[PDB]
């Protein structure tokens, strides 16, 4: 079964995976902060 | 037809320069050029009154 | 600037010692130091290095 | 994405069209202020 | 080219890697909160403690930056590296950076700003990379201790390199020497965009319009003897205002009248361009203080004219506009205030325009010439117009009254104009 | 009347205006901190006038 919520962010701590930051980087919208 | 302007000299190169169209014993100069430093000589302004020509021999 | 301060100290001061009906306001000295204070942001803001 | 197919830019069409920004000083009749043009004879 | 030319090349793409511990030391000493010495010691999380602390105050003086917390001031970040990275995804990260720096510009004064600009100058090395929107964003803080520290751990461009005599100096750069840093037109090109972007974000504010108008103006003056270099600078700052003039905002607007007056007077420009400058003007005049300044510099450009129909009708479109934005008793009160500027040939073609568009508003040429004297070429004009208006529009009060105003005043003219009219 | 008296009665009617010179905009970077937009503006025409 898949992985629930809570384990990914355990996943993501301890693996220290950056492909959810590199994500925000890329959705990242200038006019949306502004 | 009615001169508008009006120079007059001086041995130190000051060139008062005087708008006859604005009468008073004390009348005040528009504007007071002194880039020549010597007399001057020859005062002459253009026939339709846009260039002032002044020279010092 | 000394020589500029010094220079408007003298007429500041020869204007409140002389007068007659000096009004107690200061007008003389502060346009003298509205001077002062434009020739030293003129002779500061000159840079002495090539640019 | 881009096709051509009172307007606020009116100001930057009139510079794309004309390339002399200075009014031509043949059809006015007072001289220009600084500069002279002047030629020997 | 030489060996050690090319070398230098491969040295300053391989500026921010930290191949060794010497390098190592450089690259982690640069800071701006904190000398060499103890810079050295630090580590990131310590200095990404400060800056989680620093961000968040920012967040509740202004709530956008509480975005950034979720990119690149997330603890992901800590373990991010720009070298290890592909092509596509500094794009990304490029793009973040420009965005922060945008909004720490107006905030340079606060103290949290200096501490979170610290991260990205540790973990990015945006006084490396990111050199340039660096040094735009602070341009205005030139006399600050703040973009004094800015140059000392900074590489200059090759565009800023007037500021190369004041990196580790005493004193801050002078006035004097930013007007020659914009006075290069390669510069304004690279400003107009960093203005553009800003436009466009509505990220601007005073300080900055200020500094950006007072540059400008100045450039202009620079180079008010050399005709050609003026010709050069019009493509460029007149493009920036129509851009600020698009702005809602009025500070923007109001830099627009600035900077568009200065030309006018520094070069003549053609009634085409002057025209068409009106309409961008009046296209989005809604605030007051915006609405004062327009006024006055619509006066300016028509005294720059000096053509033939110098005191021609504004065309209907122009005429319709204006009225809008200024009903017929606003320019009677500007008409009115003993310290106007001289606006003569702009209310000659108003007047003008009034005869051949609104014929109920001829009234109101009586109060407006009244008010203000016109020259006397310029009434000459007025007089062939209403002449014109008598023999086709119906005889009125009003009409004739006008003509009784000239007649009180100068009747010879009038005689003049009848006799070459009729 | 001519023509000419039209185009001489042109020059008398045209004004005298202050050019903008080099050193004539310099002063302005030494009061530009903490003014409202509008204050500059004013100043601008103060010295163009």
């Amino acid at each position: 079964p898949p992985p629930d919520e809570e384990e990914q962010l355990l996943a993501k701590f301890v693996f220290g995976d950056t492909t959810d930051l590199q994500e925000n980087l890329a959705k990242f919208n200038a006019d949306f902060i502004f | 037809k009615q001169n508008r302007w009006l120079a007059v000299g001086s041995e130190s190169g000051f060139v008062n320069l005087y708008d006859r169209n604005n009468t008073s014993s004390t009348p005040t100069p528009v504007a007071a050029l002194d880039q020549l430093t010597t007399t001057i000589s020859n005062l002459q302004f253009s026939p339709d009154g846009q260039i002032l020509c002044m020279a010092s021999r | 600037i000394a020589r500029v301060l010094a220079a408007k100290a003298a007429v500041s001061l020869r204007y409140d010692a002389l007068a007659e009906d000096r009004d107690d306001s200061g007008d003389i000295g502060l346009e003298s130091r509205a001077k002062v204070e434009n020739r030293l942001s003129q002779l500061e803001g000159r840079d002495l290095r090539t640019t | 994405d881009e096709s051509d197919s009172g307007d606020i830019n009116a100001l930057t069409k009139i510079l794309s069209t004309t390339y002399n920004y200075k009014d031509t000083l043949s059809n006015s009749k007072l001289l220009p202020p600084k500069k002279l043009d002047i030629v020997r004879l | 080219s030489s060996l050690s030319d090319q070398l230098a090349q491969v040295a300053s793409n391989n500026a921010t890697v930290a191949l060794d511990r010497k390098r190592r030391q450089k690259l982690h000493s640069a800071s701006l909160i904190y000398n060499s010495k103890t810079a050295a010691t630090q580590d990131y999380d310590f200095i990404f403690e400060n800056a989680s602390k620093a961000l968040e105050e920012l967040s509740q003086i202004e709530p956008k930056f509480a975005i950034f917390s979720r990119t690149l001031f997330s603890e992901s970040s800590i373990s991010l590296d720009r070298n290890v990275q592909t092509k596509e995804e500094i794009k990304d990260l490029d793009n973040a950076i420009n965005a922060y720096l945008l909004l720490a510009s107006s905030k340079w004064y606060l103290a949290p700003t200096l501490h979170a600009t610290e991260w990205l100058v540790r973990r990015f090395q945006i006084h490396v990379k990111n050199t340039e929107m660096l040094l735009l964003s602070t341009l205005n803080y030139y006399q600050t201790p703040v973009f004094k520290r800015i140059l000392s751990i900074i590489k200059l461009p090759p565009l800023f390199n007037c500021l190369s005599n004041f990196v580790r100096s005493e004193k801050p750069p002078t006035a004097l020497t930013m007007i020659k840093l914009f006075n290069d037109m390669d510069f304004l090109k690279l400003y107009t965009s960093y203005l553009d972007q800003c436009i466009k974000h509505n990220a601007t504010y005073t300080n900055q319009l200020l500094f950006t108008t007072c540059c400008f103006i100045n450039v202009v003056a620079f180079n008010s003897n050399n005709d050609e270099k003026l010709n050069q600078l019009v493509p460029i700052l007149l493009e920036i205002s129509a851009k600020l003039l698009a702005s809602k905002s009025k500070d923007c607007q109001i830099a627009a009248h600035t900077i568009l007056v200065v030309f006018a007077t520094a070069l003549p420009l053609k009634k085409t361009i002057i025209l068409a400058a009106m309409e961008t003007i009046l296209s989005n005049l809604d605030a007051k203080e915006a609405k004062h300044s327009a006024l006055l510099t619509i006066c300016k450009l028509f005294q720059t004219l000096k053509g033939q129909g110098n005191v021609d009708q504004l065309p209907s479109k122009i005429f319709k506009l204006f009225d809008s934005k200024f009903d017929t008793v606003s320019i009677l009160t500007f008409l009115d205030k003993e310290d106007k500027p001289v606006c003569d040939k702009f209310i000659t073609s108003y007047t003008r325009s009034i005869a051949r568009y609104d014929r109920s508003k001829l009234n109101i040429i009586l109060s407006l010439l009244k008010k203000i004297r016109l020259e006397r070429y310029e009434v000459r004009l007025i007089i062939t117009d209403l002449i014109y208006l008598s023999e086709i529009l119906e005889d009125k009060s009003q009409l004739v009254e006008l003509f009784e105003y000239f007649i009180s005043i100068n009747e010879d003219l009038v005689l003049k104009c009848l006799k070459s009219l009729g | 009347e001519d023509e000419e008296d039209i185009a001489l009665e042109f020059i008398n009617g045209e004004k005298k205006d202050k050019l903008v010179n080099m050193n004539s905009f310099t002063s302005m970077f030494d009061n530009i901190q903490n003014v409202q937009m509008d204050t500059f503006f004013d100043r601008v025409m103060k010295v163009l006038t």
